[PDB]
């Protein structure tokens, strides 16, 4: 409606900023290499066929 | 079976279109020819009476 | 009057896979200085 300017800049750049937040969280507070290749993980066999 | 070199009824002739298309939708739009829009920035507006 | 808020344009869409969808919107609105302005009259049978 003859407005000057409406695009969703306004809600990606605070997702931007969420995810910034997120990230600083993220890395120092719980997580700890989630056991994605654990029993053995030295024996990947190469990429863990399993 | 043919004898006197005809032409008329021979397999594999072509279809020779006319080249153009046809279309008679009116758009002559009265209405809308008359005074035209004015640009708004929301879905609703109003005017006061 | 008419007013507008978007003028027509042409959009693509997801693809689909051999599908190639399109899309055209238009957003209009209409607005009347005075109701009582102008008149209308429907038709009807006589006598």
């Amino acid at each position: 409606n003859y407005g000057r300017g409406r695009e969703l800049m306004y809600q990606l750049e605070k997702k931007g900023k969420e995810i910034k937040r997120d990230l600083e969280k993220i890395l120092l507070s719980g997580q700890a290499r989630t056991d994605v290749l654990a029993d053995q993980y030295l024996t990947n066999s190469a990429a863990d066929p399993a | 079976n043919p004898t006197l070199f005809v032409s008329y009824d021979q397999n594999g002739k072509k279809l020779s279109f006319a080249n153009w298309i046809s279309v008679l939708s009116p758009q002559d739009t009265p209405f809308v020819s008359m005074t035209g829009k004015e640009s708004i920035n929301q879905t609703i507006f109003s005017w006061q009476t | 009057t008419q007013m507008v808020l978007r003028a027509p344009k042409r959009t693509e869409l997801a693809k689909d896979g051999s599908y190639e969808k399109w899309m055209i919107e238009m957003e209009v609105g209409l607005r009347h200085r005075n109701p009582y302005a102008s008149g209308v009259l429907f038709t009807a049978a006589g006598k």
